[PDB]
């Protein structure tokens, strides 16, 4: 119930949630651990973590390169779970969501993957390539191990989808602001969905895709969303400062402080 | 959905939520098309007067001399474009048109699907976009020039391993943002439903023609029909009409590369592991950690690291049998057909021929009526087989 | 002789005395074959089940948009081997067999006739010998490997200009000493009688099929049928069945090279001089002193420095008309068909298309029913057109 | 009637005729003129002269190269007739036969070519690629300008051919000893033909093709032929000694003296 607690807390502060994304192991394990602590220290309310996958078909160049850089460092899925445990042993309340692709969770049993998530302290799991029509086994397994199954609500969702998403999801509802793939390279009116989701008692919505500026997060909150997720804008700072780790952390701090301030 | 997305445990619709309405749209347009005598008459005319349908069924007398085997070959190598791939893309193009679409997105490895998508679009007046891994682009200059000469836009993908896999990725990425104006022309009988069903149906002519043809020439159905399996389109097209004829054996051949035991092959259905990828649940070339891997073969066209769901299913219930053939084995069959029949077969099809040749050679006194699907022309492979 | 060796003033039998009995033998075997329903049934079966007969007749709608021309193309590019040349060599091979012959001697420039002779011999069990000028051998590595892969012996001729001319010479030299066991498979509708007559007759299917085909699709005979003229085989094959249909125009197209005015062309029938060579009386590429010269063209296959006697004759009486098309003109037509119809035409056939395109463009408001003979595939010319 | 006179003369000597062949202009004009005089001086009874042609389809490599060498020197057909006139102005009785291909004589009128032969003193003309079936115009033109039309009798000639050859020919009947093309590289029973030709009152027969040794000419005479022609064996001596002209003439002499001696 990490998400439930955070949201009730943020509401009591009339505040929105700022959730940054990074790929576990980019540019290296040790440096990644360092980036994550900097993220939290600067104000992150929750975390969205992607484990390195060979074929990320829902990601743009920025995030595609994050996976490649991680692969270059030799980060394996088993090494990822080791990283996750340390992050929780350090930060007990922060919600942690995993960005996954289907094969990595089905690979050696759907059940066993979610069991491992529980054992590590993971809070939610979004499988980018599993639509509602195919979620049954992932939904069931997640619920059985106290992991929240994240469902995606596209900007063109009809009543039938909205009702389904509201009913099956938990933790947070991923409100897709745009069509296409991840990328702050190009920007992205969700008032209607936001109201209908609230009507069907869906989990609080977090707006994701294209969010790269302070004004963008304030707008999400004003629309009625409980917060916003930002990945490319974050990963871009890592890409920029690969030769100067210290520079990375410093610039990483300034960006998330600015973004957090915008949710007040 | 209007039709079943699964063939037993295999198949499905594993794509991001954003692409689901695109798939339901396509399915519904297909169910309608299939009922429309006007669509049917148009598709038929294009196959006959433009593609060269029906293709011949050639008896190979020289090759089977001294044995009790009677071998015939389905002349798909005589189709406009040099491969079976042409039947399919025409139908899919007519579907895109039916849907009000004016743009085509394509995936290609060796180049064949690229050339076929490019020609269908030129004929039917559609704007074609084609994704090709930078490695394959460099490796396949002739097909790339052919594509461009036919008005198609070729786009090199440098991500991942820069090959078919990554081309498949960039295409879906593109499609997730353009599905409203563009139609994705998938190149094989795999991927998310309704592609496996649509590709089969638009490749059915093959076995349908083969039946009547063999019935006329021999007054009997064959003992077995053989076909190579890269992704599964030519194989299923041959198979389909004979599925309800229990006495006819259906044999699929997968590339063995340097040998199964070396791990340097492209036989996932038989030597891979079931996974979820490319909007599908099916056997796959995978690392122990679930990272998608590459398929290897002397023939570039048998590179697809997975396989069609209907094949995985026909295998599980025992309706069809699957085997493999190594590089050296496919080369021998290539050489043999050139020399004894004067036909230059694609190295792809050569895998199918090689198995039919083994069937004969291993048991020369066995009475057998065989049909191999010669899915393509081998002019393409002259230099490769030469070096 | 049993038949007339001349078409007016053109034709003949100008070979050394030693080869005369070989020619009378061939003629007599042809007259008999032509009367034999069993020969006819065998020739028919090979064309249908092995070569892909009948070939399609495709309407080109995109290409003629905005004009009053209706263009159709004879799909000879869909024949096994990629060119019309295949019909011919099968019949000639069956003739050699009928005569008790077990050896074949062949002549080839660009390689096409070589490949076609090689495949017919492999299928019919004959030993094939092929003469190719050293220049052409070096220039045409792909076809040379194809030939050898098909069991044929390739022999480079270094005499004279080491090209088609000299290949033609070495073949007759060989034939003058081996005519008792070997049969010479001449590659075009030219040379000493009975070759011009036999090649036409074994290429007749083309126009015959085109007639019924257009009659079915339009209920009318065409206004004109067009074809390129290298040596004359594809052109005469198209023409033949329409010769007695006076309302149908017959148009032959000769290569203009860099332009007639530069002297760098291959149009002897219209811009050469009548001479006696290659066992024939006909128009020829010649020096003022009577020394045989070379024909030039972007397409290697339109290199024959002379032309078929029946064409020179049809021209003299006004039954058929002949024109020329330059290199740049043939390239444009190549580009245009790829782009608007998705068909890659041989640079040979492109000369014929280019004229049909001019006929349209020059008089777009003229009602016209045209048929171009697409004698071959252009995969062969990709690199050439690319550089 | 140069041939008639020579043969009656040789018969009165119970002798056969030795006729050497060379290509006019090989290896050069001046040197060719020199070779021809050496030929006559050493004993040649008559001469067979080939004018350079681009496509000699009845000739083997040896003679093919003679044409090529002549072409390399720039010898033209007009230059050939100039050479022929000088040879006659020097030698008045020796029979001179021309080896021709069809296009060179048809090129600028069949009639005009034979008229030029008369004007130069040529005695006979053999067109290698014109069979009896196609000789009418060449036969007629030759006879009209007092030039003898040479016809070829193959080793497999049937009665109909023998009768035709005997009736149309003049000067000499070319008895082909072999099948194939010219070449002393490979050797070659004509008794039957020789008798039948004599029976039909044909012109005296000269055996040609493959004759390269003294024994070969004596055998021809013994069979009943009036003589023998030899080309490759002669041209080979020219090829051999291109760098030593003096050596050429000396070796050219020895060969034809030996060959001539064999016809006695
Ligand atoms: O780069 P952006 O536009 O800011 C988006 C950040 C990444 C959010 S997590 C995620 C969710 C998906 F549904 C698919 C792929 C993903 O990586
Ligand atoms: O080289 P060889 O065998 O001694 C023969 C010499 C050449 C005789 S002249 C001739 C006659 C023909 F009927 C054809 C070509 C010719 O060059
Ligand atoms: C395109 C291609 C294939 C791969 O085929 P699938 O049928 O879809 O497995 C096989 N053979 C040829 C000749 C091809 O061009
Ligand atoms: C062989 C060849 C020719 C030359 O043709 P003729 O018909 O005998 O003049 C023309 N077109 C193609 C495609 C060829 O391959
Ligand atoms: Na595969
Ligand atoms: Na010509």
């Amino acid at each position: 119930e990490r998400y439930e607690n955070l949201f009730a807390q943020l509401n009591d502060r009339r505040e929105g949630a700022f959730v940054p994304f990074v790929t576990l192991g980019d540019p290296g394990i040790e440096q990644s651990l360092k980036i994550i602590d900097t993220l939290i220290d600067a104000g992150a309310d929750a975390l969205e973590l992607g484990v390195p996958f060979s074929d990320p078909l829902a990601d743009g160049p920025t995030i595609q390169n994050a996976n490649l850089r991680a692969f270059a460092a030799g980060v394996t899925p088993a090494q990822c779970f080791e990283m996750l445990a340390l992050i929780r042993e350090k930060h007990p309340t922060i919600p942690i969501g995993l960005l996954m692709y289907a094969n990595l969770v089905f690979n050696n049993g759907i059940d066993a993957f979610y069991a491992r998530c529980e054992q590590v302290g993971v809070d939610s799991v979004l499988v980018a390539d599993v639509p509602v029509e195919e979620s049954a086994p992932f939904r069931q397994a997640a619920l059985r191990h106290n992991i929240a199954p994240i469902f995606i609500c596209p900007p063109n969702a009809d009543d039938d989808l909205l009702r389904q998403v509201a009913s099956y999801g938990r933790g947070y509802t991923y409100l897709l602001s745009r069509s296409g793939v991840t990328g702050a390279e190009n920007r992205g009116p969700l008032h209607h969905l936001i109201e209908k989701l609230k009507e069907y008692h869906a989990a609080p919505a977090l707006q994701g895709f294209g969010i790269s500026s302070p004004e963008q997060v304030s707008a999400a909150v004003r629309a009625g969303a409980a917060g916003a997720i930002s990945g490319s804008a974050i990963v871009k700072i890592i890409e920029k400062n690969l030769a100067s780790p210290k520079q990375m952390l410093a610039e990483l701090r300034s960006f998330v402080s600015a973004m957090k301030a915008a949710s007040r | 959905t209007l039709l079943n997305p699964y063939f037993g445990e295999f198949g499905g619709m594993y794509v991001p939520q954003i692409l689901m309405p695109a798939l339901n749209q396509l399915e519904e347009a297909f169910v309608r098309a299939q009922k429309d005598p006007e669509f049917q008459a148009q598709f038929a005319d294009l196959l006959k007067n433009y593609a060269g349908r029906p293709t011949a069924l050639t008896k190979c007398q020289n090759i089977t001399a001294g044995t009790r085997t009677t071998l015939y070959l389905k002349r798909e190598d005589l189709l406009h474009g040099g491969a079976h791939k042409t039947n399919q893309v025409l139908g899919q193009a007519l579907l895109a048109k039916r849907m009000g679409k004016s743009e085509i997105i394509a995936e290609t490895g060796a180049g064949q699907h690229g050339v076929a998508s490019a020609l269908a679009s030129a004929l039917l007046g559609l704007k074609c976009r084609i994704y090709m891994g930078a490695k394959d682009v460099e490796r396949q200059s002739p097909n790339v020039f052919r594509m461009r000469l036919m008005g198609a836009e070729v786009i090199p993908v440098h991500s991942g391993s820069a090959t078919l896999k990554d081309a498949c990725n960039e295409a879906l990425r593109d499609w997730s943002g353009s599905y409203e104006t563009a139609h994705y022309m998938l190149g094989t009988a795999a991927g998310p439903h309704p592609y496996p069903t649509i590709v089969r149906e638009f490749q059915r002519m093959i076995g349908e023609e083969t039946k009547a043809q063999i019935l006329d020439k021999e007054g009997r159905l064959p003992d077995a029909v053989i076909a190579c399996v890269g992704g599964g389109s030519n194989a299923i097209g041959m198979f389909a009409d004979f599925i309800n004829d229990t006495s006819v054996g259906l044999i699929g051949v997968e590339p063995g590369g340097h040998g199964i035991e070396t791990g340097e092959h492209g036989a996932p259905l038989k030597h891979g592991r079931v996974g979820i990828y490319f909007g599908m649940k099916a056997p796959m070339m995978q690392t122990a950690d679930g990272q998608i891997e590459e398929s290897y073969s002397i023939s570039a066209g048998l590179d697809f690291p997975s396989v069609g769901p209907q094949h995985a299913y026909l295998n599980s219930i025992g309706r069809a049998d699957y085997v493999s053939i190594t590089d050296d084995e496919a080369l021998e069959a290539f050489k043999t057909l050139c020399r004894h029949e004067g036909i230059i077969p694609a190295l792809e099809s050569s895998h199918a021929l090689a198995h039919a040749l083994k069937m004969m050679r291993e048991q020369p006194e066995k009475e057998q009526l065989l049909v191999v699907n010669l899915s393509g022309r081998g002019d393409k492979d002259i230099f490769t087989v030469h070096d």
